[PDB]
RNA sequence: AGCGUGUGCCUACCCUACGCCGGCAGGCGCGGGUAACCCGUUGAACCCCAUUCGUGAUGGGGAUCGGGGAUUGCAAUUAUUC
RNA sequence: AGGAGUGGAGCCUGCGGCUUAAUUUGACUCAACACGGGAAACCUCACCCGGCCCGGACACGGACAGGAUUGACAGAUUGAUA
């Protein structure tokens, strides 16, 4: 009888945390992923995936809305989003959780088809 | 770069390169050629047209650049001044067996 | 050679004839009964009209999104 | 292609007053290096001066990556007419 | 839409971001002394630059 | 009144000439002229593969572009030297005359 | 020690002393230098000097991997590099 | 003659094979194989799975200046502020 175990910050504490206390929570590989702040170029698509992060459908296994951004982070805000992470052939669909978090989407996607040797 | 670009145009008038000298707020850029009756066209016309050819591209002021031309002293010796001779005799369309032995004889004429 | 992907057209656009009859209303008097909104934009005077879309009215080149 | 019809004669003055002009070959240079008076990108300056090329009123010359214009004397009839300039006056390439 | 999605690479680093001054090829640029020249063209035209194999 | 006439040449026959001919002639005008100061060579070494492609053997070029610098010390106002300089100018040397 | 490089048409991205914060990579100020001038008197490494370990895969060996910590980048997960 | 080595071990990277949406390709005895100044996260980049501008110069003309075509945002789609 134990839940998901993060650092010392629960999922309600994760969902509602300011974006400068959030900077001192995950690894330096993920700190400087989200230290620089806002974006003005096509990287306003992460904003548009935050905008599409509020596409939480009614009580159901949630739908797959696609992301062609493998640099998109497993944010704890996202938890409850079936995801379309493209890998050159097939859009993967792995259900997300507090365990996944502080990691990139492209990790849980196989860009290269699994290798098997013949003769 | 300036040696490359002018060679694409001034091939017919016997291009040989430059005898260029730098002076304060003047430029003696000699286009030393072989036949300079069509480096001008109509009384220094194409020479006046060759001015802001060079001036504009490289970001130069006006008044400094001024472009002159002569005949090369014994013009049969400079190789690219006689590569023009085999360029517009083969582009003219004479067989290689004649248009060469004339210009090979032309340097035994010029005492090579 | 013959490809598998279905070949992709470019649409013959909605080109409009006899435009001035609908822009304003016709009138017996010297005035004209204005239907649409004028141009309060910064870049042009009074020549551009504002459209009749569903949600708001839209000027040509100012790119300003009004509401109800 | 779309141009400003205004910004065709921002190309034609510098062609006319001196009968030679320069432009670097590139697509992605919105501010033309010599002609910053009007906003004409390098790709639009290229396409404006290759419209006069094929009908043979200007002779196009090319160095490494650079456009050059030996404005032929057949281009003088059309560009005192269409540029609306007297037949007496000459460019700065016919000056003594 | 097309025009903003026409020059959308950050063109301030990489061999693709820079370009040759002679050939517009994206390999073998002499970035020593800012020659910025495709090595094949440098070889041919270094004679009239001043680079000469004295040793 | 230290004029510092920078003499940078690609060639030796002109670096010898321009430095000497602005002293050899400047002996007759009797002004306190000094000898040319030396600076060491800068051998601009660009070592390129001879082959355009990557095939054959690896025969490397060694393109050596040596550049030298001289300057001459003086006790002179500007105009006195200017009378001598612009007479008989040759293409080799870049004469950058310093006033101070 | 000795070759050497260093502020760029396009061109933005330089070399780094010295001073502050911090164990670290690194973060921040005032200056120099288009350079026999500034980094730099290039206090280079090896061996040299003296400690220590003891014939054992050990303190040889530094592969593979986990968690952090910054920089570079518009962004690095299929660890950039430290 | 001899020295240092290599082949032996682990890793770096070039090549073949197998795999793959694509695992781009040139080169195969000395005179292919840390070779293309190729140490490719992006560009480069060739290859692939997605989407655009025609950036089809110009000549002629059935059709055009009572309008040819053009670039221009909600929103359904969308990777998109295509």
């Amino acid at each position: 009888f134990r839940k998901f175990t993060y650092r010392g910050v629960d999922l309600d504490q994760l969902l509602d945390m300011s974006y400068e206390q959030l900077m001192q929570l995950y690894s330096a590989r993920q700190r400087r992923r989200l230290s620089r702040g806002l974006r003005r170029k096509q990287h306003s698509l992460l904003k548009r995936l935050r905008k599409a992060k509020k596409e939480a459908p009614p009580m159901e296994k949630p739908e797959v809305v696609k992301t062609h951004l493998r640099d998109m982070i497993i944010l704890p805000e996202m938890v409850g989003s079936m995801v379309g992470v493209y890998n050159g052939k097939t859009f993967n669909q792995v259900e997300i959780k507090p365990e996944m978090i502080g990691h990139y989407l492209g990790e849980f996607s196989i860009t290269y088809k699994p290798v098997k040797h013949g003769r | 770069e300036l040696n490359e670009f002018l060679t694409r145009e001034l091939a017919e008038d016997g291009y040989s390169g430059v005898e260029v000298r730098v002076t304060p707020t003047r430029t003696e850029i000699i286009i030393l050629a072989t036949r300079t009756q069509n480096v001008l066209g109509e009384k220094g016309r194409r020479i006046r047209e060759l001015t802001a050819v060079v001036q504009k591209r490289f970001g130069f002021p006006e008044g400094s650049v001024e472009l002159y031309a002569e005949k090369v002293a014994t013009r049969g010796l400079c190789a690219i001044a006689q590569a023009e001779s085999l360029r517009y005799k083969l582009l003219g369309g004479l067989a290689v067996r004649r248009a060469c032995y004339g210009v090979l004889r032309f340097i035994m004429e010029s005492g090579a | 050679k013959s490809y598998t992907t279905p070949k992709k057209n470019k649409h013959k656009r909605k080109k409009v004839k006899l435009a001035v009859l609908k822009y304003y209303k016709v009138d017996e008097n010297g005035k004209i009964s204005r239907l649409r909104r004028e141009c309060p934009s910064d870049e042009c005077g009074a020549g551009v009209f504002m459209a009749s879309h569903f949600d708001r009215h839209y000027c040509g080149k100012c790119c300003l999104t009004y509401c109800f | 292609m779309l141009m400003p019809k205004k910004n065709r004669i921002a190309i034609y003055e510098l062609l006319f007053k001196e009968g030679v002009m320069v432009a670097k070959k590139d697509v992605h240079m919105p501010k033309h290096p010599e002609l910053a008076d009007k906003n004409v990108p390098n790709l639009h300056v290229m396409k404006a001066m290759q419209s006069l090329k094929s009908r043979g009123y200007v002779k196009e010359q090319f160095a490494w990556r650079h456009f050059y214009w030996y404005l032929t004397n057949e281009g003088i009839q059309y560009l005192r007419d269409y540029l609306h300039l007297p037949p007496e006056i000459v460019p700065a390439t016919l000056r003594r | 839409g097309h025009q903003q999605l026409y020059w959308s690479h950050p063109r301030k680093f990489g061999q693709g971001s820079r370009s040759c001054r002679v050939c517009s090829n994206r390999h073998g640029l002499i970035r020593k002394y800012g020659l910025n020249m495709c090595r094949q063209c440098f070889r041919q035209y270094a004679k009239d630059i001043g680079f000469i194999k004295l040793d | 009144h230290r004029i510092r006439i920078t003499l940078t040449s690609r060639n030796v026959k002109s670096l010898e000439k321009v430095c000497a001919d602005l002293i050899r002639g400047a002996k007759e005008k009797n002004l306190k002229v000094k000898g040319p100061v030396r600076m060491p060579t800068k051998t601009l070494r660009i070592t390129t593969r001879k082959t355009p492609c990557g095939e054959g053997s690896k025969t490397w070029d060694r393109f050596q572009m040596r550049i030298h610098k001289r300057l001459i010390d003086l006790h002179s106002p500007s105009e006195i030297v200017k009378q001598i300089t612009s007479i008989s100018i040759e293409p080799g040397v870049e004469v950058e005359v310093t006033i101070a």
